């Protein structure tokens, strides 16, 4: 069944599961042509496939060449997502294959279901949560590897850095979703908060700064404040 | 012209024969139905005055034997039976006619309705969907479930329609996931028509039989099956032209004959709207689209 606020701690039990977000698979800029018509130009995209318990991220880069000569690209993006997710599962040893895959957008259920017909015991689930994984391209290192790619490529990351050495998966995921929620609502402010202090660096093998525990508390409060202000502004409350 | 005599009518019941029906009172001297047109299947069906639940009935073809109805007070229902003694049967049928205790199959000569609803329905195929090979006729009722329904409990009493499932390996070739899901032509034409049904006439015959079971008994799994077989055709980009023209005629007469008050449960909004307005064959059902719009515009 669907994932929602009620059954939220199921994400951190010991049944392997992955989130799949397809929002950044098919990406375009829109521009005017010489004759004054509108045209699109695709840029490189990515599938965001994340194990919320361990932080393992399977970033499958979608090179613009995929789209060459294809029609109905937004529809095709969903099937390509499901093709690549299905290939990822096939590539994993049996004991690493997920028991559930949760898609962040309902339009992915049928494509993934059809591509996973070989795995009848992997459940494909929608979610009622409004997860901010579209903001993944606001993480500089992820955006950089997507835009530099010259061919299809799978890049692996731990989206939690080393946080799990000190905090639980539940807490780690709440931090991640808060950071991404903030990046989504006001990228410039969010990014200002994260880097303001030049003396807190991002390790070469990390995505986020090496904040101490106490600095994470200040950061998280600053992201909360950012998110609430933007809301009052959006709705005049 | 053939006859189905009735031994008696001990309980108040509404009897139907094909699209006609007659009220019969408890211990009224009703002794059968005569002048039944040879050359088609037929169905004789029942709904007791006391239980407006469990409509039930028997599919038969008079060329396959002499059949009659008898009430069973143990099992509480009108049963169809075969009389093997040909002379003993003409004898019953002639005495009852002489006494004029039989209704006449009330066919208008201008009317091809029953032909149009049963054009591809063959008794031999019915007996494979309703397996009970000691009788030449087939019992169906409101409550019987289909083989596909069972999979998601007594198989002796099942409707063994052909299982259709758009999200199955059968329906989807490995490597053509997207193509086959969006254009079911390979499932329709290679798997179903060439593979299983062998020809479109057997396919149309099961489709029509599923509709009739849904109409006459309110059998819900039959309604599911009728809709699935329409959707498979409408969701195929490549369909023989003869199938599309014949489908339009088939569906027209089915929609024409449906009781107006039942369109809510018997007609699946999503399928019809997709077939008539979104599918590859949106433009190929001109008569069916015209009667649906004028008779059930609400559903659309």
């Amino acid at each position: 069944g669907a994932m929602n606020s009620s059954n939220y701690a199921e994400l951190f039990n010991n049944d392997i599961k992955l989130f799949v977000d397809d929002t950044n698979v098919y990406r375009v800029t829109v521009h005017k042509t010489f004759e004054g018509n509108v045209a699109t130009k695709a840029i490189n995209g990515c599938i965001f496939t994340l194990n919320p318990k361990t932080g393992h991220l399977f970033l499958k880069i979608i090179h613009t060449s995929v789209w060459a000569g294809q029609k109905r690209l937004s529809q095709l993006a969903k099937w390509k997502t499901a093709e690549e997710v299905s290939a990822l599962v096939r590539s994993l040893p049996k004991e690493e294959q997920p028991k559930q895959i949760i898609v962040t957008r309902k339009a992915m259920l049928d494509p993934l279901e059809v591509h996973m017909l070989d795995f009848p015991n992997i459940a494909i689930r929608p979610t009622e949560l409004r997860l901010p994984f579209s903001a993944a391209m606001s993480i500089d290192k992820l955006s950089d590897v997507v835009m530099k790619a010259t061919e299809p490529q799978m890049v692996l990351f731990n989206i939690y850095d080393d946080w799990l050495d000190r905090i639980s998966s539940y807490t780690a995921f709440s931090r991640l979703t808060l950071l991404l929620r903030a990046l989504k609502t006001n990228e410039e402010s969010a990014k200002m908060i994260l880097l303001s202090d030049p003396t807190i660096t991002i390790k070469s093998y990390h995505l986020w700064p090496s904040f101490t525990d106490e600095q994470w508390i200040t950061i998280e409060s600053q992201m909360r404040d950012l998110i609430l202000t933007e809301y009052g502004r959006k709705y005049n409350v | 012209m053939n006859t189905v005599p009735f031994t008696s009518a001990p309980i108040e019941v509404t009897i139907g024969i094909d699209q006609y029906s007659f009220n019969v009172k408890e211990n009224q001297p009703f002794h059968g139905i005569k002048d039944i047109p040879i050359g088609h299947v037929h169905v004789i069906h029942f709904q007791h005055a006391d239980n407006s639940s469990m409509r039930y009935g028997y599919w038969f073809d008079c060329r396959m034997g002499n059949f009659y109805i008898q009430y069973d007070p143990k099992d509480g229902l009108y049963k169809m039976m075969e009389e093997r003694d040909g002379a003993k049967f003409e004898n019953i049928v002639h005495n009852f006619k002489e006494r004029q205790m039989m209704v006449s199959y009330p066919k208008i000569d201008e009317d091809d309705t029953w032909y149009n609803l049963t054009e591809f329905v063959q008794m031999d195929k019915i007996r494979k969907i309703v397996r009970k090979d000691e009788n030449q006729f087939s019992y169906v009722d409101s409550s019987m479930t289909t083989v596909q329904e069972n999979e998601l409990s007594d198989p002796a009493h099942s409707l063994n329609y052909t299982v259709i499932n758009f999200k199955s390996r059968e329906a989807i070739r490995p490597g053509h996931e997207m193509e086959d899901f969006l254009d079911k032509s390979y499932y329709l034409n290679t798997v179903m028509l060439q593979g299983i049904f062998k020809n479109s006439s057997n396919y149309f015959g099961e489709l029509q039989f599923a509709f009739l079971n849904a109409m006459f008994f309110g059998n819900y799994g039959s309604s599911l099956q009728w809709h699935a077989m329409i959707e498979l055709i409408c969701s195929s980009a490549t369909v023989p032209k003869h199938m599309l023209d014949k489908l339009d005629e088939i569906l027209y007469y089915q929609i024409k004959t449906l009781p107006e008050q039942y369109s809510d449960i018997l007609l699946n909004e999503r399928v019809w709207n997709i077939c008539l307005y979104s599918s590859f064959q949106k433009n190929s059902l001109h008569n069916t689209e015209k009667i649906m719009e004028n008779k059930y515009p609400e559903l659309l």
